[PDB]
């Protein structure tokens, strides 16, 4: 429980690496770690724990820039097709 | 040693209204995809409805000068003021500009 | 020296009267129109 | 020139053509003959 370090105005240093670190999820105001529940396409229930399990950590996969704006304009777009089939329904 | 506005860089324009009495902070935001013209993402209450900068961040892509400009349309630099900026959306990848066309919302003389 | 009065006057939008300042500003003709209306409507047009 | 059109299409965002049209077509008011062969002028200052 290290805390909130000052912020700081910049760029920053690199500390978290993508697929070379390892990382945990922590909940902010709990603290509970973000863990598998274990229960029987995967489909592992997510929880928080207080203590958790071994195998917890996190390792982080950067998406392509195209990937992204993709996945934008398909959140852009669903909303408003949903807005018009409601209109027409309505 | 105070940091300078360089071009390369990704910023947010920010302004501050003062409406019913309560001073919040507004910052530019275009969705770029479906809907050009451009609106406003509060960012005060960051702490109840989390602000969308991803559609609010701008990219410093050219400050070149006056002059240079007329010259450009005839035929990690830092800004200076009284320089011409290109501000492309990160998101949409698209540049604002001043729209011919306008929503008339009772000005009838502004863009 | 137009180009220079004509950034002024758009930079004061106040100077071109009721009408043309926009913010619920009639139009010119509305004002030319209300105008003829005042002088030949007594009460409005001298002291009285 | 740039600034030229510049000027041209700020003034054109101030006066509408359609204003200009219905000022012109606006009209003015005669000078009448009455009895006794005298003629009324209205007043130029007072009116269109």
């Amino acid at each position: 429980d290290v805390g909130v370090r000052k912020e700081v105005d910049g760029m920053g240093t690199s500390e978290i690496k993508y697929g070379d670190s390892v990382c945990y999820i922590q909940h902010v105001d709990t603290g509970l770690w973000l863990t598998y529940q274990s229960v029987d396409s995967i489909q592992r229930k997510a929880i928080m724990h207080h203590e958790g399990h071994m195998d917890d950590g996190i390792s982080l996969s950067r998406s392509q820039h195209e990937e992204s704006r993709t996945a934008r304009v398909i959140r852009s777009t669903v909303f408003l097709f949903n807005r018009f089939i409601r209109g027409l329904d309505a | 040693e105070i940091q300078f506005l360089r071009t390369d860089d990704e910023v947010v324009l920010q302004c501050t209204a003062t409406i019913h009495k309560e001073q919040q902070k507004l910052c530019l935001a275009a969705e770029g995809f479906g809907n050009r013209l451009c609106f406003l993402e509060s960012t005060s209450n960051s702490k109840n409805v989390p602000p969308d900068l991803s559609i609010c961040t701008f990219v410093l892509e050219q400050s070149l000068s006056v002059r240079a400009l007329q010259e450009m349309l005839a035929n990690h630099r830092t800004l200076l003021y009284g320089h011409a900026i290109l501000l492309r959306h990160s998101y949409s990848g698209m540049y604002l500009c001043c729209l011919s066309t306008s929503r008339s919302s009772t000005d009838k003389l502004a863009f | 020296n137009a180009n220079v009065v004509v950034r002024l006057l758009i930079r004061r939008p106040e100077c071109f009267g009721p009408a043309l300042r926009g913010e619920g500003g009639n139009g010119l003709l509305a004002a030319m129109e209300e105008a003829i209306k005042i002088a030949e409507d007594p009460s409005r047009d001298g002291p009285s | 020139k740039g600034e030229a059109i510049r000027i041209r299409s700020i003034l054109r965002s101030l006066i509408p053509l359609g204003d200009l049209v219905g000022v012109i077509s606006i009209a003015f008011q005669m000078p009448t003959i009455a009895k006794d062969g005298n003629v009324v002028e209205p007043d130029m200052s007072a009116g269109f």
